[PDB]
């Protein structure tokens, strides 16, 4: 049982470590050329949402 | 590892973007969302505010559509995205919700991951009618010796356990999940019974404390926890009981058999006269709206005991009423009594003296009575209920009679044995067996000579050497069913051999 | 015409119309659901717009639906292929045994009869309890109603009568399940079946069961006493049978009323009910009765809230009933059963050009003497016995044994209780209670005198002691 | 069957830190103080609740036993 909780608060707290690394990683990569083909994306997205009726 | 489980939720949480039929908050205030738009929107549908919380679509209006938020209305704001979920609103049901603490909405709360459940059923399902039922004719083990004999719960009954604050109306309940341990952990599937507890406006951390109980003693194995807790919004407590009813209401309509608990539906009608005052409804009686019955009888009455063409299973309802200084008189109560099929009164005066369970023999009513025990209880417990009446009507001359009757004395006595016998700790269940031996020697007379104050630890010694060195004689009752002559005539020398060797 | 939805508020839908409105309690069907939904309609709201009352849940309404108008009110199968069924508000068969083949119609929404029509005779229906047979005799066609809180017992006691009455009963019978529990509905439906009473093999059945049960929306269950009464109406009139209507319990059709109106947009009357409570009552209430053409004997359960005989429902209840028997939850828990208060029971046929001089004279003789101890009861409780000597402890006696010998046994109570169940003569219950008032029976055990039927058990009883 | 853009980052996010942290040798990278607090106090509630200050929980646990009491023949 010691085992298991030491490994559970070491999963929790690297669970809680590498999801605060992702969003300060995520939010600062932002590129205008990926986000102008994101936006081209999300245009014909929506045009194929739109042929599909 | 932990990167794979990472990896895995991120790819299996698809967006799926698509275009949804919105909605716009107009206004936003004493729970109560009134949303412009849904034109298509189906009444008690569920929806999805942007902010993440859902909520009911209640009345629908040629202008607007009232919606009953599923949380506090701190989140929603004038001018948010209201989305249709399409559905009518429905919680998860399934075996992957045993062992595991939700909301009223069926979304974990207790940090263990996910809900795997592939099913979803309806909150509002119209109870069973006339023909799917059947009688109630098979017994539910609370464990407890004053309920098992004096008021035998079956399956499919609804059992009100009705008292004051901090009577032991929760102790009761907890120790009938408790009890089904025995049974679940057999082979026979047509005892296994699972269980289902709703916590309505209690404090979060006496659920948590009640969950820590279940799991320490095993019980959370097939035990499902439905928490709206006191700090939770009226919409929350008020949905509960019946996200809980149709949590068990799977297992009734698969073959298996379900308990629930709802502690406790007298909060649950204060969350709704919360609901009904903000809504301008008409107040009544001590300011309840007047469907406040309709809300716990369409509740109650889905526990059904269902007929062998429906798979024969059954939801057997244990609803909790806090009443006011003893009053079963006021508004409330009297409409669980109305809607139940018996009550179990706890009364204050005997908590005060000792008496734990603290259950009223007298007021104590199952309307299914005897229909729904096994034999041997019934044909002990038969005659204790006599015995206890008995002494019931001579119990107004001990209070001055130094002169008595020995007839009348053999009736103080032998109720006072059973008075003792009826007592019961606490986190400790009984089997049946020994349920039926503890009454039956104490409803013979074999502890008029006992002293009352050591009845409780005759309980544990003489159970114990029928356990051990009498074996015989409960092989030979299991399979009668109930007590021959030739066996009372052989406990009746036991228990002399065994008095004779505690003391001589 | 056609209609649309346009509002849907709990029980109560708008629906509004193009060409031409339906008329008031006209049924208007709902067309996108897969079992009958049925609106009835209540207002007319203006614009073409009518507001409704549905027989059945409205969630998976949306607003737009199309809504047909039948043209008429809610039509439900009347006659004899109804004995020995099922059905709810709206006339289904819900004992899944086919469709209710029937060439007769009746709606549910009908004018009570005129005063032309009206039968003023009374005679006594002599039930085998009594409490009721002494203090508040039943009459052979007449309305009677059961007062009482929850748990006090009215099914049980609406049980016994089912028992004693209704099956040596030259007639036929109908009851109504009116917001009541379906466990009981199942258990009275097998009880009629193993009773023979309802014959599942051939045509020879004589009660006809309608059920709308606690589990009903509120539309429902305030219209399904309507399909009871319907079904005992064309019994009566269309073939002159004298008929019984056993219904339980009446106060549901004015709780459910109640509902609806929170959501009609009506100001609230007193405790909270709705303005038109004692004119919809009086409506329903005046078309059970007995005319020339046949005879209704009703028996109508009626619940009271938290134990209030005050309360707006049953205090306008009270006017409605040739005998009342009100049930009482002090005298049930000193064990005395059936509770029946023998100082708040009235019958309305208590005369002595009705019931007999004797029969008369030994009932007032027993309400004197339990008023006279009403009166001494506080004296008793503070001070105690200690008062008059001879004389008031002698009323104390007597009445605490007229106290025991009003209970009862019941068959139908015989499997709780133990006991069995007793039906007594009239005869001999008249003989009972002279006997104690008299003083014949002063020097027996007044436990003697509990939970046994005749007089005769009573000395047998104290004897065994 | 093109994917998400902002899924394939999501991705290149999780390789990222994970080619960080095996270089790292299991240690987190870039935390912030109070989740050192946050570990520190996880660590000392399971060392004061397993008693792992008298024997390292760890290794097998060093069994100290004693030779069980018998009563004398008499009372
Ligand atoms: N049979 C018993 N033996 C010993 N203690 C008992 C027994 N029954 C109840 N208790 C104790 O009495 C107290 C009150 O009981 P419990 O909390 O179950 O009552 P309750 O009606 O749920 O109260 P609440 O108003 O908090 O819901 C608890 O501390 C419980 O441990
Ligand atoms: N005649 C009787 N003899 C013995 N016990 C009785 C009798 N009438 C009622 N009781 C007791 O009272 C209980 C209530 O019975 P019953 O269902 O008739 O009450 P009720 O007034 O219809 O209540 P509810 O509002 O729940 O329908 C019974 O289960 C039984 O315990
Ligand atoms: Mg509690
Ligand atoms: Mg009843």
């Amino acid at each position: 049982d010691y085992h298991l909780e030491t490994e559970r608060a070491q999963r929790q707290i690297k669970q809680k470590n590498m999801v605060d690394w992702i969003v300060r990683n995520v939010m600062k990569s932002i590129t205008p050329e990926q986000e102008r083909l994101m936006l081209s994306k999300c245009i014909s997205d929506l045009k194929a949402m739109s042929i599909k009726a | 590892e932990i990167s794979a489980v990472l990896e895995e939720k991120i790819l299996g949480a698809a967006p799926k973007e698509n275009l949804e039929e919105t909605g716009r908050v107009l206004s936003i205030g004493d729970g109560i969302a009134r949303v412009y738009g849904l034109k298509n929107i189906q009444a008690e549908e569920m929806v999805e505010f942007s902010s993440g919380l859902k909520g009911m679509a209640l009345n629908l209006e040629p202008d607007n559509v009232g919606i009953v938020v599923f949380g506090n209305d701190k989140h929603i704001k004038e001018g948010d995205i209201v989305k249709r979920t399409g559905a009518i609103v429905d919680v998860p049901v399934g075996e992957e919700l045993l062992g595991r603490v939700v909301d009223a909405l069926g979304n974990p709360i207790d940090g263990k991951g996910p809900i795997g459940s592939k099913t979803r059923q309806r909150v509002g399902v119209k109870a069973p009618g006339i023909i799917p039922r059947v009688s109630v004719r098979e017994p539910m083990q609370t464990g407890m010796k004053a309920v098992d004999s004096l008021v035998p719960i079956g399956r499919g009954q609804r059992e009100l356990i009705i008292g004051d604050r901090q009577t032991g109306k929760t102790a009761i309940a907890i120790d009938a999940i408790i009890n089904q341990k025995r049974f679940n952990d057999a082979q026979d599937e047509k005892k296994k019974l699972y269980c289902v507890y709703v916590a309505i406006g209690q404090k979060r951390s006496t659920v948590a404390q009640i969950v820590k109980r279940l799991t320490d003693t095993d019980a959370m194995r097939y035990t499902i926890v439905v928490s709206a807790t006191a700090s939770d919004a009226a919409p929350l407590q008020y949905l509960a009981p019946y996200s809980g009813c149709a949590m068990g209401e799977f297992f009734r309509d698969n073959g298996k058999h379900a308990l629930i608990i709802y502690d406790d539906l007298s909060k649950q009608a204060v969350a709704y006269r919360q609901m009904s005052l903000l809504l301008r409804r008409p107040p009544g009686r001590e300011a309840y709206p007047g469907d406040v019955f309709y809300l716990h009888s369409r509740l109650l009455e889905r526990a059904a005991k269902m007929s062998e063409s429906n798979g024969g299973g059954s939801l057997t309802a244990l609803p909790v009423i806090e009443t006011q200084a003893g009053d079963v008189s006021a508004y409330i109560p009297t409409n669980v009594i109305s809607i139940t099929d018996g009550q179990i009164f706890l009364e204050t005066e005997l908590f005060y003296k000792g008496i734990r369970p603290a259950i009223n023999v007298g007021l104590s009513v199952s309307r299914v009575g005897s229909a729904a025990q096994t034999r041997a209880m019934k044909q002990v417990a038969g005659s204790m209920k006599l015995e206890l009446a008995q002494y019931r009507e001579v119990a107004a001359f001990a209070q001055f009679g130094s002169d008595l009757d020995a007839s009348t004395q053999q009736l103080l006595s032998r109720g006072v044995r059973l008075t003792e016998l009826l007592k019961q700790g606490q986190y400790v269940p009984m089997a049946i067996e020994d349920q039926v031996a503890i009454i039956y020697c104490g409803v013979r007379g074999h502890l008029d000579k006992v002293e009352p104050s050591k009845i409780t630890k005759f309980e544990k010694e003489f159970s114990q050497h029928i356990k051990t060195s009498h074996r015989d004689i409960l092989d030979t009752i299991a399979k009668e069913g109930q007590i021959s002559p030739d066996t009372d005539a052989k406990l009746k020398k036991v228990v002399t051999d065994f008095l004779s060797t505690f003391q001589a | 015409s056609n209609g649309q939805i346009t509002a849907v508020i709990g029980a109560v839908v708008d629906v509004q119309f193009e060409d031409q409105l339906p008329p008031i309690l006209n049924a208007l069907e709902v067309q996108g659901r897969s079992p009958r939904l049925i609106l009835e309609v209540a207002q007319h709201l203006g614009e073409n717009t009518v507001r409704t009352i549905a027989m059945d849940g409205t969630e998976g309404l949306v607003r737009g639906q199309n809504v047909l108008d039948t043209g008429a009110p809610i039509k439900i199968p009347v006659g004899p292929e109804t004995l020995g069924r099922i059905m709810n508000v709206i006339g289904e068969p819900i004992d899944e045994r086919g469709p209710i083949v029937t060439d007769k119609f009746a709606a549910i929404h009908a004018d009570a009869p005129e005063f032309v029509e009206m039968s003023v005779q009374q005679e006594i229906l002599v039930t085998g309890i009594k409490v009721v047979d002494l203090l508040a005799p039943y009459a052979k066609g007449g309305k009677i109603g059961l007062f009482g809180g929850a748990g006090v017992g009215k099914t049980v006691l609406i049980m016994e009568l089912i028992n004693n009455v209704a099956k040596a009963h030259g007639g036929y019978s109908v009851f109504a399940g009116v917001g009541e529990r379906t466990r009981e509905g199942n258990d009275l439906y097998h009880e009629m079946i193993e009773s023979g009473v309802i014959s599942l093999k051939d045509k020879t059945s004589k009660v006809a069961l309608v059920y709308g049960q606690m589990n009903e929306p509120p539309g429902a269950r305030a219209r399904v006493a309507l399909t009871g009464l319907t079904v005992a109406e064309y019994f009566r009139d269309q073939e002159g049978q004298d008929v019984l209507l056993f219904i339980d319990n009446i106060f549901r059709f004015t709780q459910a009323g109640s509902e609806v109106s929170a959501l009609l947009g009506r100001i609230p009357s007193a405790v909270g009910y709705q303005p038109t409570l004692a004119t919809d009552m009086g409506t329903m209430q005046e078309r059970i009765t007995t005319t020339k053409k046949g005879s209704i004997t009703s028996v109508q359960a009626i619940y009271v809230p938290a134990d209030d005989l005050t309360d707006p429902a049953p205090a306008t209840t009270f006017a409605h009933l040739d005998a009342t028997t009100v049930l009482s939850r002090a005298i049930a828990e000193l064990g005395i059963y059936p509770a029946v208060d023998p100082l708040d029971s009235t019958s309305r046929i208590l005369d002595p050009n009705i019931i007999g001089e004797e029969h008369y004279n030994i009932a007032r003789g027993v309400q004197k003497i339990l008023q006279d101890y009403k009166s001494l009861q506080d004296i008793i409780a503070i001070l105690g016995m200690d008062e008059l000597s001879e004389e008031d402890k002698l009323i104390v006696s007597r009445a605490r044994k007229i106290q025991r010998f009003l209970s009862q046994p019941f068959q139908v109570a015989e499997v709780f209780t133990g006991h069995a169940g007793k039906l007594v003569p009239i005869k001999d219950t008249i003989k009972g209670f002279k006997m104690i008032l008299n003083g014949e029976l002063d020097h027996l055990p007044e436990v003697a005198f509990y939970m046994v039927g005749p007089i005769e058990e009573v000395v047998a009883k104290a004897e065994k002691i | 069957k093109a994917v998400d853009p902002i899924q394939k980052l999501f991705l290149d996010k999780i390789k990222e830190y994970d080619q960080k942290s095996k270089a790292a040798g299991g240690k987190l990278l870039e935390a912030s103080t109070e989740i050192q607090r946050e570990l520190d106090a996880e660590l000392d509630k399971l060392k004061k609740m397993y008693g792992g200050d008298t024997a390292d929980l760890s290794k097998f646990p060093s069994f100290h036993f004693e030779d069980p009491v018998v009563d004398p023949i008499n009372m």
